[PDB]
């Protein structure tokens, strides 16, 4: 229950997805935004990434289970995927998805079924990661405390 | 007479996050999200910067730039009707949003009649250096 504590692991939390890869500078962007003047931008912004990829994730699941598979159909879904998350600096799920859309180019219907299941434990892992960040946040928030502004 | 400025995208991520870059810069912004609908805010107002993403179903921002650029030297929307489009000297500022692959090299922009690019994801700083040359 120590605040100072437990904004100082906040910010070692968040340096740690940084250092592991999986958040990269453009989340650092999203953050700087968030002020006064938007105070829950990034879990905003955030959440409609969740609820986007969750329907895109579903639509490629059903894509590449068809018997004959429709790479017209299938490559949309990697490309939108691909820029959403580039847009909010999920930078392994992002790396994920260009490897997908190789694959794609080439239709090798294996291939894009691995690939398919690295997105989905990539974005697996931000989300979790992610959601983690803002109960940290809305935690010290609620206790009198105050998450200190990205000035970067 | 604030700038008038248009967003052409289709990913609803990309226009929240430029939506409140452009706000913090001190701008607003018209949001058209596909070529069509780029070519029928253009026809109904005159803005003073356009913002148009490369790939977009139903009409890339490639080809609505061709078509832009030919009813700026033409005077009218033909190139566009016989494209398929439905429709009902003072040169645009048209600024591509390019996506990092073979079909998206700022040359290709700049051959279907862009005035210069911003690789993605958009940043604060890039809106801002491409503001500060096209918007006055
Ligand atoms: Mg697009």
């Amino acid at each position: 229950m120590d605040l100072v504590q437990k904004q100082k692991s906040l910010q070692d939390y968040t340096k740690s997805l940084f250092l592991e890869g999986i958040l990269d500078s453009q989340f650092l962007q999203l953050q700087q935004l968030q002020d006064e003047s938007n105070p829950d931008f990034v879990s905003q912004v955030v959440t409609l990434f969740f609820q986007d990829s969750d329907r895109i994730l579903n639509d490629l699941s059903l894509s590449l289970d068809q018997q004959v598979v429709d790479f017209k159909k299938v490559d949309p879904h990697v490309h939108q995927l691909k820029g959403s998350s580039s847009s909010i600096g999920a930078q392994r799920v992002k790396n994920a998805c260009v490897v997908f859309r190789s694959f794609c180019e080439q239709q090798n219907v294996e291939a894009c079924h691995r690939c398919l299941q690295q997105v989905k434990q990539e974005y697996y892992l931000v989300k979790n990661r992610l959601e983690t960040l803002f109960k940290l946040e809305q935690q010290i928030v609620a206790s009198g405390g105050m998450i200190p502004a990205v000035e970067l | 007479s604030k700038p008038k400025i248009l967003l052409v995208e289709d990913n609803k991520i990309n226009i929240m996050v430029a939506k409140s870059m452009m706000k913090q810069l001190g701008h607003t912004m018209d949001i058209a999200n596909n070529g069509v609908e780029a070519i029928t805010a253009i026809n109904s107002s005159s803005y003073d910067l356009v913002l148009m993403d490369v790939c977009m179903p139903v009409l890339d921002g490639l080809k609505a730039t061709r078509l832009i650029r030919s009813y700026e030297e033409t005077g009218n929307w033909n190139a566009a009707i016989e494209a398929g489009v439905d429709i009902s000297t003072n040169r645009l500022p048209i600024i591509a949003m390019t996506a990092n692959t073979l079909a998206e090299s700022s040359e290709e922009c700049y051959a279907n009649g862009m005035d210069s690019f911003i690789s993605k994801p958009v940043t604060l700083q890039k809106l801002r250096e491409c503001l500060q040359q096209y918007l006055h």
